DNA sequence: GAAGGGGGGCTATAAAAGGGGGTGGGGGCGCGTTCGTCCTCACTCTCTTC
DNA sequence: GAAGAGAGTGAGGACGAACGCGCCCCCACCCCCTTTTATAGCCCCCCTTC
């Protein structure tokens, strides 16, 4: 590919050289040729070192080398329930199972270890949303409770006659 | 003279010689198959996955898969989604 | 229920319908008989499926112009076999060919394969192998099919006269008897019995000819041929009318 | 050029391997009609006006 | 004492969202591919004789 094929094989190599476990930084022209791409445009050499290399939220630029981001990534227990404790603090959101399991490697470890500290929403299409549970104010109670609850319609009911049973009752 | 009994009819036979004689697809290594990908995403910005077969010649779940592994496809509400070969 | 008479078979009556005491008199149910109805005087993917294949059944079967009995015969071996779902792999057009041989074969007017082939896309071939799993699928058998069993097909399309196809059974039955042809298939044997019996008539039909109909190359007729060929006097009915004398039926 | 013969191939029968290719069943997904929603207009009373 | 715009109401016409109606696609599931073997018949292609 010509100004688009390049930079995909670039990403790829990079990823599987951290995946190796090197974490020292990579030049442009070091990493051009394990990649077969000696003879890249010189209009690419500058923008890939202005552009795809710094805009790219996995490329970090170290000593003016360009390094993996796994510290972003999520590598560990503590990590992975920091970031959930974030999302919870700044109301960011959940993240699905499959972006923690590539980014945090035996993912199965942490989220257990964890266990119960993670809350797990599970989307029609099997993938689970996890967010962090706040442990402030908990309320958990038995199952007939809510079955009777549920039994309870108030859908169903105007304002009028829902206002009216409080003076009904004497409240 | 309609209908005469025959073992295989000749479009059969002919289309069955055609299938034998080219054989299936072969998965070629990962390497020269992003090559391909890659070279081929210069002429057109998005490629269809059933087109993008016939280009690569390689079996549809690994060209999947391989597709995968960079590509991704992109909801296009005026045919369907697609595969798009840039993978950011 | 006569109260008198507990546990009588009440007697059914056609004046009024009414059920009476077979020995008492008493009617039990005034008019309750209904007399004239009594006597003579959004479509799911399994039923869309299975009206495909019917449709298909009918379509194959009035390529060869098979009464509606053996259609409906069809049907039935398709429900079942398509409910036991020995067969959900092979396509739904295989199984109904199959089926469709095997209704002929029950209803004692086989079709050779390459016939029921010849009204399907789906190759003799396919035809065979989705057979013998409909039948471990439905646990039954078919009769051994006998050179007689195509002998009124195969002379009727070739316009042969009635005595020449009496001629060709008798010939055909008698080397099956006589184990002149051990191992032949029984099309072939009566390929070449027709061939034998046409050549003794005014009506004589080539090789090439029969084959055709037959569904049988003219080299497997000329090997039957030829194994039968030396007891044709035999053969041949007593009653039987030589328009060519048997000592010049032609050597090959 | 027609016909016979020789050579070759097709088919079933078991079993195993690993993977490509064909196929039925869903699943999101765009396009040709249909009804409700929105918009338009004739015929008079009304407060206001003269 | 004697009369204009505007609006309620009655009443007609055009366009969008929803319901289908399927086109297409993606995904399990299965069968096919290959090799080995002896057997027998059947069949097709090529060579040879006349
Ligand atoms: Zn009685």
């Amino acid at each position: 590919g010509y100004k688009f094929g390049v930079l995909a094989k670039i990403v790829n190599y990079m990823k599987t050289r951290h995946q190796r476990g090197d974490t020292h930084p990579l030049t442009l022209d070091e990493i051009l040729d394990e990649t077969q791409h000696l003879d890249i445009g010189l209009k690419q050499k500058q923008w890939l070192m202005t552009e795809a290399l710094v805009n790219n939220p996995k490329i970090e630029v170290i000593d003016g080398k360009y390094a993996f981001k796994p510290k972003y990534n999520v590598r560990d227990k503590k990590a992975l329930l920091r970031l959930l404790d974030q999302h919870d603090q700044r109301g960011l959101g959940g993240i699905l199972l499959e972006d923690i399991e590539e980014a945090l490697p035996n993912s199965q470890k942490a989220v257990k270890a964890l266990g119960d500290q993670i809350l797990f929403v599970n989307r029609p299409d099997k993938k689970k949303i996890l967010f962090f549970n706040d442990k402030s104010c908990q309320f958990s109670v038995d199952e007939e409770f809510q079955k009777l609850w549920r039994s309870v319609t108030v859908d169903s009911m105007d304002e009028e006659k829902i206002e009216e049973y409080l003076k009904r009752q004497g409240i | 003279t309609n209908y005469k009994p025959v073992a295989n009819h000749q479009y059969n036979i002919e289309y069955e010689r055609k299938k034998k004689e080219d054989g299936k697809r072969a998965r070629a290594d990962k390497q020269h198959v992003l090559d391909m990908l890659f070279s081929a995403f210069e002429k057109h910005q998005y490629y269809n996955l059933k087109d993008l077969v016939d280009i690569t010649k390689q079996p549809v779940v690994y060209l999947k898969e391989i597709l995968k592994e960079i590509g991704v496809q992109n909801v296009k509400g005026i045919h369907k989604n697609t595969w798009e070969l840039k993978p950011e | 229920t006569c109260p008198n008479h507990p546990d009588a078979i009440l007697v059914e009556d056609y004046r009024a319908g009414d059920m009476i005491c077979p020995e008492c008199g008493l009617v039990v149910g005034d008019r309750v008989i209904d007399v004239g109805s009594e006597w003579r005087t959004t479509m799911s993917s399994s039923d869309r499926a299975m009206m495909n294949a019917f449709k298909e059944i009918t379509t194959m079967a009035d390529r060869i112009n098979l009464p509606r009995n053996i259609v409906d015969r069809t049907n039935n071996l398709f429900k079942q076999v398509y409910e036991q779902k020995s067969l959900k792999g092979r396509a739904n057009d295989a199984i109904a060919s199959a089926c469709l041989y095997i209704a002929c074969r029950q209803e004692g007017v086989p079709r050779t394969f390459k016939e029921i082939c010849a009204v399907s896309r789906i190759s003799k071939k396919e035809i065979g192998r989705c057979f013998k799993l409909i039948l471990k699928a439905l646990e039954t058998s078919v009769d051994l099919i006998t050179t007689g069993d195509f002998m009124s097909r195969f002379c009727s399309n070739l316009c042969l006269p009635k005595q020449v196809q009496m001629a060709a059974t008798h010939i055909a039955r008698k080397a099956v008897e006589l184990d002149l042809v051990p191992g032949r298939s029984p099309i072939s044997v009566a390929a070449a019995a027709i061939y034998m019996a046409s050549q003794a008539s005014a009506e004589k039909r080539t090789q090439k000819e029969i084959g055709d109909i037959a569904g049988v190359a003219d080299v497997t007729i000329r090997q039957s041929y030829r194994l039968i060929y030396p007891r044709a006097p035999d053969l041949f009915p007593t009653d039987f009318k030589f328009d060519t004398p048997v000592d010049k039926l032609p050597q090959l």
